[PDB]
């Protein structure tokens, strides 16, 4: 399987630089092109530019080639992006994506968040949402996680490790007044076999290092 | 070179046909082959490739999808839509240095009327614990989107300290989901009894209530 990897989201102060990295593993990493591509919050999609992994040969949008410089390892099997002298402007998803032709781009990295703020990142704290009698329904109950004071976005929810994904919603981030988000994930499961799964929810907010698991139980 | 997509949004039911449109400002063909391809991007994901050189199916993409055209004008089709084809299709030229993507058409998914299923979640003894208290109240998977969450303690109409969160729509069922938080610290959450989540829908014929007694 082709995958490209790429490193995690974290907040940059205005002016500074951030160095990202894209890990490619399943195939020959030399024998494609990595391209870079911006997304905007709400936005739609802007190439940055290209890198020749063989020799490190790079070309660029016009539009970015002040903004930013491509390199690889080719022992380690990643390329990196640095952009330089952040501004509001620059706060995007980032993606890495190969192309084998110049043409099409067939395998995505899963996007890096940049977020360029004079705030700190901080780390969630995570609160169980138990399944009660006042969260039943017609034979099915809900259960969650909130996960709740963090800067930047994003935090990631799985459930179970990954094993738990049917009637999962992991709610889209509100800002609180504090200029921290918050947001939910729960799930509805059977109430029958609420005395016997196990219901675990495994936050990540990679920006300050915090992986949370929590038993979520009855209450 | 600038690619125009349209509709900026198009609303289809499952079983039918999907015709999405990119136009390119300049040409974008060889005598012989077109450089235009289409991705699907959905929630949270990267852009996916579905087709290249403007008529080949990526390996492992769908039967249902299709694309066509030559020159400046394309076109994606889907045969017949499936619930998971909820998502924002893009169209990527690579004619020239450098490569550009139109500005996207969402695709939304028509269904019948759900009422959502209410269910309320008082504060847990941590969070307490730490001197804040958060009410949740969760619709869940309901159509369509447009539902009214009211907060009521001891009756009486809350006025602000709840924020609401909205699910884009489900990729199997179509629905929405939505939270409601009331967030109060624990002093102003014990002098109260009771806390209420009353929700509106049109799917339901009179506002449902949610509630529990604090302990």
């Amino acid at each position: 399987q082709v995958q490209l990897v790429q490193s995690g989201a974290e907040v940059v102060k205005p002016g500074a630089s951030v160095k990202l990295s894209c890990k490619a593993s399943g195939y020959i990493f030399t024998s494609y092109y990595m391209y870079w591509v911006k997304q905007a919050p709400g936005q739609g999609l802007e190439w940055i530019g290209e890198i020749n992994p063989s020799n490190g040969d790079t070309n660029f949008n016009e539009k970015f080639k002040s903004k930013a410089t491509l390199t690889v390892d080719k022992s380690a099997s990643t390329a990196y992006m640095e952009l330089s002298s952040l501004r509001s402007e620059d706060t995007a998803v980032y993606y890495c994506t190969r192309s084998d032709g110049r043409n099409d781009m067939d395998s995505w990295g899963q996007g890096t968040l940049v977020t360029v703020s004079s705030a700190s990142t901080k780390g969630p704290s995570v609160f169980p949402l138990a399944p009660s009698s006042k969260s039943t329904s017609g034979g099915t109950a809900a259960l969650g996680c909130l996960v709740k004071d963090y800067f930047p976005e994003p935090v990631t929810v799985s459930w179970n490790s990954g094993a738990l994904t049917s009637g999962v919603h992991t709610f889209p981030a509100v800002l609180q007044s504090s200029g921290l988000y918050s947001l939910s994930s729960v799930v509805t499961v059977p109430s029958s076999s609420l005395g016997t799964q196990t219901y675990i929810c495994n936050v990540n907010h990679k920006p300050s290092n915090t992986k949370v698991d929590k038993k979520v139980e009855p209450k | 070179i600038v690619l125009t997509q349209s509709p900026a949004t198009l609303s289809v039911s499952p079983g039918e046909r999907a015709t999405i449109s990119c136009r390119a400002s300049q040409r974008v063909s060889s005598s012989t082959y077109s450089y235009m391809h289409w991705y699907q991007q959905k929630p949270g994901q990267p852009p996916k490739l579905l087709i290249k050189y403007a008529s080949n199916l990526e390996s492992g993409v769908p039967a249902r999808f299709s694309g066509s055209g030559s020159g400046t004008d394309f076109t994606l089709t889907i045969s017949s839509v499936e619930p998971e084809d909820f998502a924002t299709y893009y169209c990527q030229h690579s004619w020239e240095x450098p490569p550009t993507f139109g500005g996207g058409t969402k695709l939304e998914i028509k269904r019948t009327v759900a009422a959502p299923s209410v269910f309320i979640f008082p504060p847990s003894d941590e969070q307490l614990k730490s001197g804040t208290a958060s009410v949740v109240c969760l619709l869940n998977n309901f159509y369509p989107r447009e539902a009214k969450v009211q907060w009521k303690v001891d009756n009486a109409l809350q006025s602000g300290n709840s924020q609401e969160s909205v699910t884009e729509q489900d990729s199997k069922d179509s629905t929405y989901s939505l939270s409601s938080t009331l967030t109060l610290s624990k002093a102003d959450y014990e002098k109260h009894k009771v806390y209420a989540c009353e929700v509106t829908h049109q799917g339901l014929s009179s506002p449902v209530t949610k509630s529990f007694n604090r302990g």
